[PDB]
């Protein structure tokens, strides 16, 4: 029980930062002309769509699991 | 000292002079708009940074920027 | 080109009773601000740091440990009463230095003897990349 | 009539008069004391300071430490009472490292409560700080000393 | 009057409404067709 | 100069125009909608009278009128209840045996399976046990059936409708002007005498001819159907004389002065009643006959109309010293044209009164058969204190209030009131120094404790049996108390409440109504504990109100209002500097110092006062009296008292508690739910609403009320909001599980 | 298990919005389109356009480190 | 603490304490070389994240062990 404890919240917490470090390479080292229309700017330029839709996935998750567990209780 | 910049959107309405609480600003003239007047920042040592000036100034996107800088006595706001 | 007021101490003060508001050491030793006006007659006003003052029918002389303090007294004095003011920072060596209003205008009304100070030409979208200035003191603003 | 004034007059000074901090009674004591006797040698007044701190500090770490009751070690708890003074005369010592440097004249004020120059008190230097350092130090263990003398029996040992 | 048909379509007088009236119908279908874990017709 | 009636006709015309067009009373909400953020801006601002507009008349007028709307809810919440208690409740039956049925006055509709509520109460009926106890106020009222019920739901329902019709009529037919509410001397003149006076004279009334005979009928063991009617003690008088023979001189004495010879059924006995567990009701009526004369005498103080009397201004302005200069000149002026000071005043009066009222009720209780109702004293208790604790809290909101919106030194001038304004900085420093320095000798205790617990050193604890701290004091004062009848008080039997001591205990049914509370380390302890958390509510609240107008760092925070969010993230960050963040920030230490006081007051009770007694009488308390050796350590509180007790509600599902079993995860899930909006901030959301927008643009199904995130204090009061009704409502359904339970 | 695992993956779905969202807008949106001049980590905006509290991609983190504790729970 | 209070209050606090210390006799003989200041914005967060997440690791840690250790099955 301890070690997979202790992996998985050293596992969370390095996920976290693999996160971070994409946010700081984006403002600090990420150069717009130098990648002009490739697979990284095109990210960029739908950002509306990955975010709208990873919100849809969480709330229908959230709604229904929350939902049949109240059921149950 | 912290920083502050005038861009030249500055439409002269006067609005960020009338609310800084230290007093950095100042109307200059100009000849790039309707008012011939434009804002200037001359006194930036003295600025605490409240951007009371940037919830003022009406255009999109804004004319007058506060950037924080280095802090100091007076830019803390410290009276002991 | 407006040469600017001369401070004449031996102005009195307000009639105050004493706060626990006032001075401290930082006007020992870093420096603190003196505000004066002129006060038609005798009236009530509230201080900015305590209770309420009585202003003398004359000059008044005021001291306080902040710009920020002034700046608020002279608004209200400016507004609410019709009533001309200037304040001073005097350092721990003695030496004054006028203040405030600089060219002897109110900075809200355009004087033809100003220099532009931190003015850019052209709009707050066409600032360079961060990319741009890295590994260099500047700043994208800075341009 | 009123009983608070302005400090000295003037009632722009952050500060008041009152019963408290300006009385005869309290004036004169407070003068009195050694932190308060500017015209005197810092190693005096430490060594009172030094005295009444380590006569003091005996009692408490005696009648609540860990072995108040075993007695075959209640009465030489004066040893954390000796290593209390210690450490804060250790402390006393860094604090006037930092806070001071001997080519630089002494921080105190110059003037007295009517309007006359004083010598700045020498207290508020490098060297006289270090003296007095010295003085609080050997009165607090010496104080120790004595107060663990007087293990006769009184009212309370 | 022609005020009270305005006001009683005002946004929360009307999802009160709308939503007694859809309680009342959950309820009596309920009522009648208790217990139900499936559909059970075809 | 006189006092008389003053009134407008027609003010204000009554019209369903001004319903259909949303936010009338403010300029800016009238405008329209372009966000969502007006949606919110229009509640929250709807009952903020002296901001729609500067006319002190119509803030007056308004508030008249929606006090008489108040009033009408009143007395419709009232009507509820009677006539719930008439319809389905099991009230007679509870009457035959009430130490048997346990009360209950809701039944639930069978519709999906939840008639599971409708537990066996007793008495042949199924339903919900209520905790308000209003069967032991209907008992000591006289009622004996539900057609008395009946009626007084039907006046209740009456006088709802009346004061709905005069809240309608004082603002839009005959609406007062300023100077009928600007009089003050008659209005306490009236209310002193007038309705404190003739209303307890009333009371004590009622109490000697129905609640006295007709309990004294119940005691003796009469069918409660055979009992007369009260009417008949009315018109027969010989049964009044065959109880209490006094009753047969009739008024000769109260003019022969010879009240001696009332002793009959006005007593001073002091002490409960064996039978019931309850105060005498010979020392109650006799008690309001003395408060009402009181009273009466007491409204008689104020000029009016005809010389004789006291002027407010002249006792005020007589009030001065060496000392406050001026003091008391100039505050007549300020309580006559603010509301919000007469608010703060009153909120703060009626606050300390409710908790007063907690305590007085458990330690005297009133009522009969209410002592051994322990669900019902834990209930009553409970709901005043938190009841107290936010009045208290509302007091600084409006003295806050008044800072920013109503003192002016120009026109309306007190010494008083500068002076302390001019010494704020040493009051505040002095009041965080007593808080630090109490935190560390209260807390620091307990930690100390379960340091020396664990280290396996309990004789270096502190504790009863290894180093003692014993409140002297309370013990002396208690002491005292108990030996004052006849010695200080030789006109008294027994001492006012059982609590003091003398070694007398109260059963009934083989329960423990009382007997003496004893005061020991673990005491001291814990009234340290709570004189630590007031001392550090009043510091947040005091600094909060001190500073409402400027500070060292923001010196003319006056302009910026009341409510606003900051002053930027200059001179350092000034978030929170506003009086309204400081409210919002004292509300979580009240509720945690009122969380602290219930449970002390709690496991104190079933650890050493409740219980059942034997007919050898050998009392068997709740828990076994553990609060003397466990409540020092911090793990005795985590252990014997929350893990211990949450048994009964974490096993209620398949019960007819199943409810507060589902109550307790409800608002653990509506706590956690609101560190949502206190640990964010809006720019993320507003972001986050931006991407959703755009989907919603893509298929032309976009709002054309822009969505925006919530405001910043929005965020801020949302999140107090719910964090609030959470943790309440986990105490709620935990007490009443647990209580209700075991018994 | 079918009910804890639809659980774990609304974990996973909003600590990846949370994240994703603030690599996607760390060089600026339309609250604010200059952000990428202020660095990675700031304060706020000020009180101004209806409020900034939160606004750069490092609190965006600090948001999501509540989000990724609750999910290992 | 550091996550619901935020800065102002703190810091005029702390001017009321500077006052009060400068004031009192002995002990204004002692000068502090840094003016006190409340903690920044960003700082507090990060300092109230901080406790959050070590105070969950510790008590979930101690129990975790204590509830198997305790069984040792
Ligand atoms: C128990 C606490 C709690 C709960 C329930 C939530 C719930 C949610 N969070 Mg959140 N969060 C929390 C704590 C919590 N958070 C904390 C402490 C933090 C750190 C500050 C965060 C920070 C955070 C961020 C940064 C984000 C979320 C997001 C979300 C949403 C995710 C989408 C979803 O799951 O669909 C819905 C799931 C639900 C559980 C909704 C439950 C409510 C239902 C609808 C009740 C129904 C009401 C019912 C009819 C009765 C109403 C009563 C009446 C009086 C009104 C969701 C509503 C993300 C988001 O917005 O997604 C788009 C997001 O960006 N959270
Ligand atoms: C992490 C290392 C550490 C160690 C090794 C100790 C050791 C000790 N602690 Mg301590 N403690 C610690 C951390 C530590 N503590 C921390 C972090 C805290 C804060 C929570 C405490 C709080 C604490 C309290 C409140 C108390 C102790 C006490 C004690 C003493 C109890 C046993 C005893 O009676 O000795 C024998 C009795 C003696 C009097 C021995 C005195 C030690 C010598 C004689 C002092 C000489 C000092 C010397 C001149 C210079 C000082 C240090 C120098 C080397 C720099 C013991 C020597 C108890 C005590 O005895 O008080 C003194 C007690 O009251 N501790
Ligand atoms: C190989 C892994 C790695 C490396 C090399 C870096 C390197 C860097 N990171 Mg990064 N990061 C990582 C992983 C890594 N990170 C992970 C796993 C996370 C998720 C937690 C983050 C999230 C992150 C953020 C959000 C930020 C950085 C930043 C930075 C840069 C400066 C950091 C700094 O010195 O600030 C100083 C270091 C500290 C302040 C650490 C002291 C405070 C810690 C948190 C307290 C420790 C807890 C306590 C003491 C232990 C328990 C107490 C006790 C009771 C047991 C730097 C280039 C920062 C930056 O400057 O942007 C470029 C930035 O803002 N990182
Ligand atoms: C996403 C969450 C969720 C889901 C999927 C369900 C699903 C269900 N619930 Mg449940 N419930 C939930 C949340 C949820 N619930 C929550 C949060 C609570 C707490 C408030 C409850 C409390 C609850 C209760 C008390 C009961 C249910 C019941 C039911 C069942 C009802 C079947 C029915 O209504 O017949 C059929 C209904 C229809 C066919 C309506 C459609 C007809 C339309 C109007 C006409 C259109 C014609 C074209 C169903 C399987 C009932 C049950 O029987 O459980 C077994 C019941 O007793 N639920
Ligand atoms: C604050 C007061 C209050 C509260 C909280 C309740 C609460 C409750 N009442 Mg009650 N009641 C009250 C006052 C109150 N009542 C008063 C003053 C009277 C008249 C003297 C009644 C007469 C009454 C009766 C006769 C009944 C209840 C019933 C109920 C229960 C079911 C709710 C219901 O009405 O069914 C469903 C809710 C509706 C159908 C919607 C109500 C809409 C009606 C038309 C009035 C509201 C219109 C409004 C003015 C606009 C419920 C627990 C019922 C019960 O106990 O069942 C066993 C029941 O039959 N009440
Ligand atoms: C003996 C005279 C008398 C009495 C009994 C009262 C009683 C009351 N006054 Mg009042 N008042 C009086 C004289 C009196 N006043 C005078 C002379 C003035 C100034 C000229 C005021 C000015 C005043 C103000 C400004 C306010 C009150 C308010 C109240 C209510 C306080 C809240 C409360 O405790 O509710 C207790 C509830 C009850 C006791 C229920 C029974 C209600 C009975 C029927 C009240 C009837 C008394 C009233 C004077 C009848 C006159 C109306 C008549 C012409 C038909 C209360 C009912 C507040 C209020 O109006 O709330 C609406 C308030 O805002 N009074
Ligand atoms: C405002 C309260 C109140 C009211 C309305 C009444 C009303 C009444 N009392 Mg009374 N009474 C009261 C308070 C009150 N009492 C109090 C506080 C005491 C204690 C001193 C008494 C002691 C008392 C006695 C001894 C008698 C009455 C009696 C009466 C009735 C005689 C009828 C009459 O002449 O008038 C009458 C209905 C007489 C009675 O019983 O008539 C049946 C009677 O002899 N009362
Ligand atoms: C005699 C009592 C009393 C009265 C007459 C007032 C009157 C007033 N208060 Mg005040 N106040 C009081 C007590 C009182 N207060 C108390 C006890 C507190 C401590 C909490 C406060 C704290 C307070 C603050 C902080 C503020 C006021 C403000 C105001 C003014 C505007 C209020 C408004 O319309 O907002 C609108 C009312 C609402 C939006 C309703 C809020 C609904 C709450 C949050 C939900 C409660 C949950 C519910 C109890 C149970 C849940 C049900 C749900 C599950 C369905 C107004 C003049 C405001 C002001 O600016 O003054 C000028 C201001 O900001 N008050
Ligand atoms: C200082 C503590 C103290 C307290 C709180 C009380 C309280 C009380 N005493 Mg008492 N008394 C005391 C000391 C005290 N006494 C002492 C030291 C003596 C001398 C041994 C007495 C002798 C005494 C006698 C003889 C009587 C009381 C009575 C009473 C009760 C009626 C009070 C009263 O007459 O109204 C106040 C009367 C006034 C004129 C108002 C004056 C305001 C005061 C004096 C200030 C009351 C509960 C009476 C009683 O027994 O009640 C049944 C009574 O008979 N006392
Ligand atoms: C072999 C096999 C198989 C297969 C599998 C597969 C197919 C796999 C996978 C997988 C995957 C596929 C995974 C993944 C994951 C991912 C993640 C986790 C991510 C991430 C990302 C990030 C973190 C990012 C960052 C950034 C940004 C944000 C921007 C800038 C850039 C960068 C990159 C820095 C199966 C099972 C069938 C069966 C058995 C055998
Ligand atoms: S906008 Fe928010 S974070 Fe920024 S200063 Fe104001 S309250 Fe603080």
């Amino acid at each position: 029980a301890a070690l997979y404890t202790h992996h998985q919240y050293i596992a969370g917490f390095i996920m976290t930062g693999a996160f971070a470090h994409g946010a700081i390479f984006f403002i600090r080292d990420y150069n717009p002309e130098q990648n002009a229309d490739n697979v990284l700017a095109r990210m960029l330029e739908h950002k509306e769509a990955i975010i709208s839709h990873l919100s849809w996935a969480s709330l229908f998750l959230g709604f229904h699991t929350l939902g049949l567990y109240v059921h149950n209780d | 000292s912290h920083s502050v910049k005038i861009y030249d959107t500055c439409i002269g309405c006067t609005q960020c002079v009338r609310a800084c609480p230290t007093d950095v600003l100042e109307m200059i003239p100009w000849g790039g708009c309707k008012a011939k007047q434009i804002a200037s920042a001359p006194r930036t040592e003295d600025c605490v940074g409240c951007k009371r000036c940037e919830s003022a100034c009406p255009t999109d996107f804004l004319s007058v920027r506060v950037y924080l800088w280095h802090e100091t006595t007076r830019s803390m706001g410290l009276a002991y | 080109g407006f040469t600017p007021p001369e401070l004449d101490p031996n102005t009195p003060s307000p009639i105050f009773g004493g706060s626990t508001g006032g001075l401290l050491r930082k006007a020992q030793v870093e420096e603190f601000y003196v505000i004066t006006w002129e006060s038609p007659k005798e009236q009530i006003f509230e201080m900015p740091t305590g209770g309420a003052a009585i202003m003398r029918e004359g000059p008044n002389l005021l001291k306080l440990a902040r710009k920020e303090q002034c700046l608020a007294l002279g608004t209200r004095l400016r507004s609410k009463y019709k009533i001309k003011y200037q304040f001073y920072r005097v350092f721990p060596s003695g030496e004054v230095q006028y203040l405030h209003p600089k060219d002897g205008v109110y900075p809200e009304k355009v004087n033809p003897g100003r220099q532009g100070v931190g003015v850019n030409f052209r709009s707050i979208g066409k600032n360079v990349s961060p990319i741009e200035v890295k590994f260099t003191g500047k700043q994208p603003y800075d341009l | 009539y009123q009983v608070v004034q302005p400090i000295n007059g003037d009632p722009f000074i952050g500060s008041l008069e009152t019963p408290v901090t300006s009385s005869p009674l309290v004036a004169w004591y407070l003068s009195n004391l050694p932190g308060y006797r500017t015209a005197v040698n810092p190693l005096l007044r430490g060594i009172e300071v030094g005295l009444a701190h380590g006569f003091l500090l005996v009692g408490p770490f005696v009648k609540a430490g860990p072995l108040r009751n075993t007695e075959i070690a209640g009465q030489a708890g004066s040893l954390a009472a000796g290593g209390l003074v210690v450490i804060l005369s250790i402390c006393l010592t860094i604090y006037g490292i930092s806070s001071f440097n001997e080519g630089d004249p002494s921080t105190a004020p110059s003037l007295t409560l009517t309007g006359r120059k004083k010598q700045p008190d020498q207290l508020q230097t490098a060297d006289g700080w270090a003296k007095f350092t010295g003085g609080f130090f050997f009165g607090g263990i010496s104080g120790v000393i004595w107060a663990f003398f007087l293990l006769y029996v009184l009212d309370l040992p | 009057m022609r005020d009270l048909k305005t006001y009683l379509s005002v946004a929360p007088v009307a999802s009160t409404l709308w939503f007694a009236a859809l309680a009342g119908l959950l309820i009596e279908i309920n009522r009648f067709f208790p217990d139900a874990l499936t559909f059970p017709f075809f | 100069p006189e006092v008389k009636i003053l009134v407008d006709r027609d003010p204000i015309k009554t019209s369903f125009e001004q319903w259909a067009k949303p936010g009338h009373f403010s300029r800016t909400i009238a405008k329209g909608p372009d966000t969502t953020t007006w949606i919110w801006n229009l509640h929250a601002d709807a009952h903020d009278f002296d901001s729609h507009t500067s006319d002190l008349e119509e803030i007056s007028r308004k508030v008249f009128s929606a006090h008489f709307g108040q009033l009408s809810i009143i007395f419709l919440w009232l009507s509820g209840m009677y006539f719930h208690g008439a319809r389905f409740s099991n009230y007679e039956a509870w009457l035959n045996d009430p130490t048997h049925i346990r009360p209950s006055a809701q039944v639930v509709w069978p519709i999906v399976g939840q008639e599971i509520l409708n537990g066996d109460v007793g008495g042949g009926f199924r339903g919900i046990q209520i905790t308000s106890g209003f069967f032991q106020i209907w008992r000591a009222s006289g009622i004996t059936s539900e057609l008395q019920l009946y009626c007084t739901a039907i006046g209740a329902l009456v006088f709802a409708a009346l004061m709905l019709f005069a809240g309608w009529f004082h603002y839009h037919k005959a609406a007062p002007k300023l100077v009928w509410f600007q009089d003050v001397e008659s209005m306490l003149n009236h209310h002193l005498a007038g309705l404190l006076g003739l209303g307890s004279l009333s009371w004590a009334g009622h109490q000697v001819h129905v609640s006295l005979p007709i309990n004294q009928f119940l005691n003796a063991g009469v069918d409660p159907k055979e009992i007369p009617l009260p009417h008949e003690f009315i018109l027969n008088r010989d049964l009044l004389a065959q109880l209490y023979p006094s009753f047969a001189e009739g008024a000769t004495p109260f003019f022969t002065l010879n009240w001696s010879k009332y002793a009959d059924f006005l007593t001073f006995r002091g002490g409960l009643d064996p039978l019931t567990g309850g105060l005498w009701l010979t020392d109650i009526a006799h008690h309001h006959l003395a408060i009402a004369i009181l009273f009466l005498i007491a409204g008689h103080m104020y000029r009016t109309n005809w010389g004789i009397g006291h002027g407010i201004k002249d006792i005020l302005e007589a009030h001065k010293g060496p000392f406050t200069g001026q003091g008391h000149k100039g505050l007549y002026e300020i309580l006559t044209t603010s509301w919000h000071a007469q608010l703060s005043i009153n909120l703060a009066m009626l606050g300390s009164l409710t908790i007063i009222v907690a305590h007085h009720m458990y330690a005297m209780p009133p009522y009969p058969y209410l002592a051994t109702d322990y669900g019902t004293q834990l209930s009553l208790f409970t709901h005043h204190m938190w009841i107290g604790g936010f009045l208290i809290v509302g007091a600084a909101a409006h003295a806050a209030i008044f800072m920013v919106r109503d003192y002016d030194p120009t026109t309306r001038y007190n010494d008083l009131l500068d002076r302390v304004l001019r010494h704020r900085d040493a009051i505040i420093s002095h009041l965080n120094w007593v808080c630090i320095f109490l935190g560390f000798h209260s807390f620091g205790l307990y930690i100390h404790n379960d340091t020396m617990s664990a280290l396996g050193r309990p004789q270096d604890m502190f504790s009863d049996t290894a180093i003692q701290l014993q409140p002297v004091f309370a013990q002396w004062i208690q002491n005292t108390h108990a030996l004052a009848p006849g010695t200080t008080a030789p006109g008294a039997t027994t001492s006012t409440s059982l609590t003091w001591g003398g070694g007398d205990l109260v059963s009934v049914g083989g329960k423990v109504a009382l007997l003496p509370i004893p005061l020991g380390t673990a005491d001291f302890l814990v009234h340290h504990i709570h004189a630590f958390t007031i001392h550090v509510t009043v510091l947040i609240l005091l600094k909060g109100v001190l500073f409402a107008r400027s500070s060292r760092l923001i010196p003319d925070k006056a302009n910026l209002g009341f409510r606003f969010p900051c002053d930027g993230p200059g001179r350092g960050g000034t978030c929170q500097v506003s009086a309204w963040d400081h409210v919002f920030l004292g509300l979580f230490w009240m509720y945690n110092a009122i969380s602290v006081v219930i449970f002390h007051f709690s496991w104190k009770m079933q650890s050493d006062v409740w219980g059942s007694i034997n007919d050898q009488g050998v009392v068997t308390h709740i828990t076994g009296g553990n609060f003397a050796q466990s409540s020092i350590t911090i793990n005795g509180w985590l252990r014997d008292f929350l893990w211990a007790q949450a048994s009964q509600v974490i096993q209620s599902y398949g019960s007819s508690l199943s409810a507060y079993g589902l109550f307790f995860l409800g608002a653990h899930f509506v706590w956690a739910f609101s560190l949502m909006f206190l640990f964010s901030g809006r720019g993320y959301w507003q972001e986050l609403i931006e991407s959703i927008v755009w989907a919603h643009n893509k298929l032309k199904v976009a709002p054309a009320t822009q969505p925006r995130a919530l405001s910043i204090v929005q965020g801020r009061a949302v999140g107090v909001t719910h964090y609030l009704l959470g943790g309440i409502a986990t105490t709620w359904a935990f007490f009443l599980a647990r209580i209700i339970a075991v018994g | 298990d079918f009910l804890v695992h639809h659980a774990i993956a609304l974990g996973l779905h909003t600590t990846t919005l949370i994240l994703v969202k603030g690599a996607l807008d760390a060089r600026g949106s339309k609250l604010m389109p200059d952000k990428k001049d202020f660095g990675y980590s700031f304060p706020c905006d000020g009180p101004g356009r209806g409020g900034t509290c939160d606004i750069s991609a490092w609190d965006a983190f600090y948001l999501a480190v509540f989000w990724m504790l609750n999910t290992i729970g | 603490m550091f996550l619901i209070s935020w800065r102002g209050y703190w810091q005029e606090l702390i001017e009321t304490l500077a006052w009060a210390h400068e004031r009192t006799p002995l002990a204004n003989l002692i000068r502090w070389r840094d003016k006190p200041v409340a903690l920044s914005i960003v700082q507090a967060r990060l300092v109230g994240l901080v406790h959050f997440s070590v105070g969950y690791i510790f008590t979930y840690a101690a129990f975790l062990i204590a509830s198997t250790s305790g069984k040792f099955g």
